[PDB]
């Protein structure tokens, strides 16, 4: 299987994550074989030498299997649309890792104005400009959930990626989805394990029920995943 | 319809420690689990329920023996679990919770997006049996306006025989009909679907086993090892749930009972375009 | 002569491009690297908003040093609002940093492994990285609350204390890291030291020199009394680049006294250790010798650390909406200047970031010049480039 | 055309926005028949003597043409469930009147445990359960918004409606929502309109973009529904 | 004997039950007049947030008399807090609070024309009410940004200063609401003296006769020094009501030295006015009066405001996490308590409300007895009932 | 493709006030109606551009003429409109925008939402002409780096002939070509297909007329009642757009241009599945 990073406008930490896997990095890059990662391969180089000019391009290569894409598009940067649409025309299974590229996370902020591009101010999640197979949330998602995403897709886990299929369509997340989708249907029961997921301590338990500080949260989608009144597939009923 | 999940063994137990027994109205099985754990360390850190002197709780990493003795309405057991292996820095963490908290926990586990270095710390977790729960001021309406007890009054508070029992400090021990509460029971309660914490590495729970006693499903090879190691320590005591009254039956009734029930709100729920869990 | 256009350069953070103008024999004459990168803007939105929000959102100019920004960030609000934090929340704050150097440092070594380290040995390198790296991360999990993007870094302190266990937990991993980091110097040292890449390619002697000053305030975390920052002045692209390349720039162009500056290990190496060498090849050295200063310093604040000290100022973050409060940080590849306005009600006026790669690229445009193209790479690896972080 | 003033979880500011219209109200109820609205008349009074006790009910009358639906629905009440369904039953057309019918609005952030029915936590948009028809964000609309829109309803300007008929369909709204569908799609041209159109002065506009207070948003629609990036309707291009 | 149940009962706001037990000439023996409305839980739902959004949410408890919660919960918050709101910050807020109240008693007026005016009358007197409602909006609107909801309430005074214009502006606009108040109490006093409604029935003379005593803290604003806090302690429905009633009951039942008591215009009359009368009519009797005495206290505000005052006091929004303030305000329908605790960053740690039909609810409930079931909506809408106020 | 929207009349104009003609560099329409207005009680508020020493813009309701004549990029002018009719007091407002804004003013007025009493306060709304907008720093850029003059230094802008135009405080004037400037330019902007401010009272641009004269549009019955009465008083020199240069022509053009090109970016963006007004 042939996979590839692809870094829009993220942060690079997604990649960072899949490198806390430590030593057993080494074992995955063993299953798989990783084609295209700017940060990590000089791949793929192509030389164009004429008379007054050399051009040495790292470019995508076509054939991907598996495609890892971090980071945010940027509506005013030509070379960013140009790749999220490479992307997406070069692998057969596209993956929104992480919140910047599932639902825009912290970019959801952005709004120009700053040197030396003034211009650049309209991030979109790549599900907006092309079919997503699969979306990470979290800011970053877990070492673990990436092991664990890259293991399925690798034994045709369809069933367990089915929660990660569902959220390639929905490319806006919120802790007000907390709200709207458990506490003011009558499912929130008190467990707490969203304030636990949250990456910046947005969510804070108060008389068994959430409160999210609002002007903390980054819209990474890490605690609607985890809520189990919104999704609890049967596979997870299985324990040793 | 399935009673009682998956078990490999189901058993009637209680501490072997009194000054524990003394401390727990039943078997005392997670004060009796966490406190082995951490006196032979198995376990690192253990998360408990800390109420104020008014019932109020708040969920609290207890590193210590004499934590858990002092920590023996909903309670938000999995907010502290990231705490618990961050700035505590536990590895072999205890967790106990009720059915839904155990489902929030194997879900984490499962799909881990906000919970790096978690899953693999988590070295036993023990559900504890649950039929519903409440508001903390349905509660107190309960106690105070239908039995007529004061919430600082109460040392002890337990279900059984049909009815809700509050003991006194002083002494009093008052009950109602459990149909006059509820009314105050929470309506999210009403679509679950698990009364003996289906899904824990060991569930227990007063129903099943007499005073005292507690029926303890032994579930998950990491549950397994733990309970034999207690037991082989001496730290339980254990008998065949066959041998006990009222026995398995009982808790096969009420953990129908509570399917049955929840099953006919979440058909309707889908009936009227609420959302439920898929 | 001839030009060359080397682009997107690979193996260090994010996106840049180098152009090139060589001569018949390749030695370069005019060398421009530049982040292409788009300007995801956090200065201008950042403006508004509350400033506890402010090391949440600068955290995510870069996974790799996130910690850099949290902690310049939190010291520059601290600075607009005359808050002082407690001395047991700035060891811990201090030792997040070093634990995030401890991670950063070993990365890079890995990213420059294919140019330096022999096939042979890259399994066993880079299981050893790997092991430095899961202590240095540790440290910011438990110290910071996560390893990327750590919350408990706040104005007035760090918002966590840790337990006695969890101080001897990093202790023990302290001593493995630093039996690691040996290791890791006595095999590194001698083939940076042999001036020969892992295929026999030998480099030029005056590799990468340039003649530029450096800018570094402390050894391990920062200081901003060691700054004029009146004296830093940020120009354009246009001041540095030709205009067809200028307009490609996604970065400003910090100065100090008018002049480009280097900074990173081997400023600090310069300022603090008496390690003089010029080139890019004394980049590379003095990284890997700061790893060792790195962890003893760590084990230094365990030792001084009291787990029961107050962690965060009670000072409220009332600001006066003139300050230009200043807040700087020794970062894995360099000193990190954040900047900021509060105003009474705790919100941002103004906000401001010079990153450590963003002095560091338009010294590395010079340090090219005078060696073959095909160094040209080289020369910017041995700089630990975070494209991300220069442009934010 | 029979219209009614159905009062569920709200705080009946939405009818005193009506009652705005001041003595243009008399026009108003001189065009429309009100045949039911607890606050201003007795209607449909039921009586039912028994030996033991008398009951005299106001019940929701039969064959409503317009029924005005203010406040969201909470599903721990049976007497609000109740009275959604019946409003729904009785009348051909169903306005979601306000943020709290529409979208939830400030009830959003209800979580229940508060004397004397701590039972009462979770309350919805009546969308959630019930086919509207035409949505009135705002908290409350003005009363301008509600003579164009009775004006349109009993004029059959569908052409008028139709922005309103489309805001039925979605029932949850929040400030991100000019990030969302504004400022990150390269479309926010930064007049100012939608801080404008706020009622807590929860946007700023900042160099020339808006910036959401989020703690002190309502969730109450008005600034999207403002935003003319998102709608701009024909209708509105014909100018005396 | 019989059971009388009323449900819901009419003109006025919100959701109430009233269940009332009868002889056989249909006298009540005992009244219960309860609200059935659910519980949004505002005071709950406060905890956790932003000392700001304190103003913002509990407006939304009620559309009639938003400015009322508004006004109480700054109050409790800066009393928290230590803060002094500066001079012509207080005079806009209790401007406002008047221009509320301005609208709300001719609303209550308009509510009740069913029963007191003559159908040949009712199109001019409505009018007339909503030319009057349509200035004390306009005042609220000015001062408060918006009539319903009104965002400039905040804590540390009010958000905006007024020009001289709109000063003058309302000034003139007062002058004809004053006007036409004259005009409307003329007309109604002699209704409300005859005591007789407009199809010829005859009231009762002890009709909505009590024995309970009167909170009001000020005429026109609020004072929370002329209240003892510790006395009031708030009961449960299981206190006044019978069991089948007392489940049903949405709201707390508020006592002062173990009493109930009633609050509102007749309260604030009696304190202030030396208007002893007791029963029903005279309630209505004591609103239709204190119309006067709003717009006279409003164009004295007026004179005595400088529209360049400070109005926002620049102290800042910190508590200790102890104190617990107290905001009181005579709302419309009476004296308005909300309590809040405020920590060190400025954000809620408790959050309670004591709303004026919440004090009223349990004092209907014996009002009612004593005359025929058919008087007993009368008597409930003599004390303007807000129950989404009494409940929230 | 409509070139110009619905109007009534249109003509070469200017302020009769020499005073206010030096203040502006075109015609003066704008400042010349807001100060007929104020003097004369047509108007009690007028929303204006208050820059500051940089050229960063703030709205703001000004009531005196003095005002008025100090204010002669975005510059957010609905945001104070609601202030306007509030604490300001206004009930004849006048407002000034671009085609955007005054596009976002009907918008209001139509579906008056969050704006209770504000839409027949509007007594007079002027648009100006508009091809593009730049953010600040994207300004700063053309005229520092591109045309080579510190912002502080300028006293003057303008675009006209092709070229983008500079007026330093010092005398000199500088300019550049147009293309180097698109790749600054708002790209919110591209999807505009308004160029004369359609939807305005009147409407106001500098092309078409000659220096110091300014295309006026009137186009609704408010705004040719109010123009006819500063006619009327002589606040204002009129002649026939027929017989001023370069004319009608040079206004169709431009209009045209933005709205074939601003067309291809709406088809573009739809073809990508990006959203677009509707
Ligand atoms: C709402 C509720 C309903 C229950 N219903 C039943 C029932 O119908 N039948 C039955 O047999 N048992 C029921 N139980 C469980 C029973 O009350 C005992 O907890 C159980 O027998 C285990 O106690 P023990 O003596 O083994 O443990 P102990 O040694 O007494 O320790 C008990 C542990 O429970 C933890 N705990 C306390 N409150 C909570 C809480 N709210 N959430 C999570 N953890 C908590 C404490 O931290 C402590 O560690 C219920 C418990 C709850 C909270
Ligand atoms: C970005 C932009 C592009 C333009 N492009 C053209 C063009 O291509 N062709 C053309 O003929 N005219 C164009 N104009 C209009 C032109 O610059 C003059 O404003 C117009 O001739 C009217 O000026 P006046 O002399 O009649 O008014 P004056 O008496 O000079 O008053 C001008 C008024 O404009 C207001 N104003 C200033 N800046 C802004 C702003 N950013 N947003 C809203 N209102 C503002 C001021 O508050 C003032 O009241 C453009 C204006 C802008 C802001
Ligand atoms: N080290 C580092 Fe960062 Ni990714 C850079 N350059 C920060 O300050
Ligand atoms: N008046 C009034 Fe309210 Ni709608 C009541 N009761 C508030 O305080
Ligand atoms: S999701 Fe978070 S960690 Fe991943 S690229 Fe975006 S900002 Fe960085
Ligand atoms: S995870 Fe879901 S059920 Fe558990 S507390 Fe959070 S919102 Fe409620
Ligand atoms: S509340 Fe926390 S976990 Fe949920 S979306 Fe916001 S930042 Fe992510
Ligand atoms: S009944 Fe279910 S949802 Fe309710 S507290 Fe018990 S386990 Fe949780
Ligand atoms: S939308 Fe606002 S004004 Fe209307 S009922 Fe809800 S809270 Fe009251
Ligand atoms: S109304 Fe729309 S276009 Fe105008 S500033 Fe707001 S978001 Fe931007
Ligand atoms: S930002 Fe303002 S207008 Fe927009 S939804 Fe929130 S409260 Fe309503
Ligand atoms: S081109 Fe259009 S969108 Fe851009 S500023 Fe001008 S009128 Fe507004
Ligand atoms: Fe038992
Ligand atoms: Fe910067
Ligand atoms: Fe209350
Ligand atoms: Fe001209």
């Amino acid at each position: 299987v042939k996979i590839a990073h692809i870094h829009l406008c993220g942060c690079t930490g997604c990649l960072i994550s899949l490198a806390d896997t430590y030593e057993q990095l080494l074992d995955i890059l063993n299953s798989v074989e990783l084609v295209y990662a700017l940060t990590l391969v000089d791949e793929k180089t192509e030389i164009r030498e004429t008379d007054d000019k050399i051009l040495i391009e790292r470019e995508i290569p076509d054939d991907i299997d598996i495609a890892l894409v971090e980071g945010s598009v940027c509506l005013e940067d030509e070379h960013s649309m140009k790749d999220v649409f490479d992307a997406r025309r070069k692998s057969k299974i596209v993956v929104a890792l992480g919140a910047c590229a599932a639902t825009g996370g912290i970019t959801r902020f952005c709004r120009g104005g700053q040197m030396s591009k003034p211009v650049h101010s309209s991030f979109v999640p790549i599900g907006d400009l092309i079919k997503v197979d699969l979306a990470l949330p979290g800011c970053p998602p877990s070492p673990e959930a990436l092991v664990n995403l890259i293991t399925a897709a690798l034994n045709g886990d369809t069933e367990y990626l089915e929660i990660y299929a569902e959220l390639a369509k929905k490319t806006e997340a919120c802790g007000c989805d907390l709200l709207v989708n458990v506490i003011n249907k009558s499912l929130c029961m008190g467990c707490g394990s969203c304030a636990a997921s949250c990456p910046t301590r947005a969510i804070e338990m108060i008389d068994g029920k959430p409160n999210v500080l609002k002007e903390l949260c980054i819209k990474c989608g890490a605690c609607s995943l985890q809520c189990p009144r919104i999704r609890f597939p049967k596979l997870i009923e299985e324990i040793e | 319809m399935d009673p009682f999940g998956k078990y490999k063994t189901v058993v009637s137990a209680r501490a072997a420690d009194k000054t524990i027994l003394k401390k727990c109205q039943d078997g005392g099985i997670v004060s009796a689990a966490y406190i082995y754990g951490l006196e032979n360390g198995l376990l690192d850190g253990v998360i408990v329920a800390d109420k104020d002197d008014k019932l109020q709780t708040t969920p609290k990493v207890a590193t210590t023996v004499d934590e858990v003795l002092e920590a023996a309405t909903v309670c938000p057991t999995i907010s502290v679990i990231k705490s618990a292996v961050r700035e505590y820095g536990c590895e072999k963490l205890g967790v106990v919770g009720t059915p839904c908290q155990i489902i929030a926990t194997r879900k984490l586990m499962k799909y881990p997006i906000g919970f790096r270095h978690v899953p693999d710390k988590l070295a036993l977790i023990v559900g504890i049996f649950c039929m519903e729960n409440f508001p903390y001021n349905g509660m107190k309406t309960i106690i105070e306006e239908h039995c007529g007890i004061k919430m600082e009054d109460v040392a002890k508070t337990d279900i059984g025989k049909g009815k809700f029992w509050v003991y006194s400090k002083w002494g009093d021990v008052k009950s109602i009909k459990l149909k006059e509460t509820h009314p105050y029971e929470q309506q999210s309660c009403h679509v679950c679907m698990d009364y003996t914490a289906e899904l824990a590495d060991i569930s227990t729970g007063s129903v099943g086993s007499p005073d005292g006693w507690s029926t303890v499903f032994i579930r998950t090879a990491q549950g397994e090892e733990f309970f034999n190691k207690m037991v082989e320590a001496g730290a339980l005591e254990v008998k065949p749930i066959e041998e006990v009254k009222p026995g398995l039956g009982l808790v096969e009734k009420l953990s129908l009972t509570k399917k049955e029930k929840n099953a006919k709100e979440i058909e309707h729920r889908k009936e009227i375009g609420l959302p439920v869990p898929y | 002569g001839k030009i060359v256009e080397i682009h997107p350069t690979t193996r260090h953070e994010g996106h840049t491009k180098l152009v090139l103008k060589v001569d018949d024999e390749g030695i370069v004459e005019k060398g421009a690297y530049l982040s292409v990168t788009p300007v995801r803007g956090f200065e201008k939105f950042l403006v508004g908003k509350p400033a506890e929000f402010a090391p949440i959102a600068v955290s995510r100019f870069c996974g790799i040093c996130p910690v850099a920004h949290a902690t310049s960030a939190v010291e520059a609000i601290e600075d607009a609002c005359d808050i002082t934090p407690p001395k047991d929340g700035l060891l811990l704050r201090e030792l997040c940093g070093i634990g995030n150097k401890m991670h950063s440092h070993p990365l890079h070594q890995f990213l420059i492994s294919p140019d330096y380290v022999p096939k042979d040995d890259s399994n066993e390198f880079i299981k050893r990285v790997q092991a430095m790296r899961r202590i240095g991360q540790y440290i910011v999990d438990a110290v910071g609350g996560e390893a990327i993007h750590s919350p408990n870094i706040k104005v007035g302190g760090m918002a966590k204390q840790i337990t006695e266990s969890t101080k001897a937990k990093m202790y023990y991993k302290c001593k493995e890291y630093e039996k690691l980091a040996k290791e890791q110097l006595e095999y590194l040292i001698p083939i940076f030291e042999s001036r020969t890449l892992n295929d026999g390619t030998e480099l030029p002697e005056k590799l990468g020199y340039h003649d530029f000053g450096y800018i570094a305030t402390h050894p391990t975390y920062g200081d901003r009394t060691k700054i004029d920052q009146d004296k830093v002045v940020e120009y354009t692209p246009f001041d540095v680049y030709d205009k067809d390349v200028a307009i490609q720039s996604s970065t400003t162009v910090p100065t100090y006294n008018g002049r480009l500056m280097e900074v990173g290990p081997r400023a600090r190496f310069s300022k603090f250790f008496d390690f003089k060498e010029k080139g890019a090849m004394a980049l590379h050295i003095a990284r890997a010798y700061e790893i060792s200063v790195l962890v003893k310093r760590a084990m230094e604040i365990l030792d001084e650390l009291n787990v029961n000290g107050k962690t965060m100022s009670d000072e409220p973050i009332v600001g006066d909406g003139e300050k230009l409060g200043l807040g700087v940080h020794e970062a894995a590849r360099g000193h990190n200047t954040h900047q900021a306005v509060i105003d009474k009600d705790g919100n941002i006026v103004y906000y401001n970031a010079i990153v450590a790669t963003t002095w560091n690229i338009p010294v590395i445009s010079k340090a090219v010049e005078g060696t073959h193209y095909k160094f040209a790479e080289h020369i910017v690896r041995a700089y630990d480039p975070c494209i991300s972080c220069a442009t934010h």
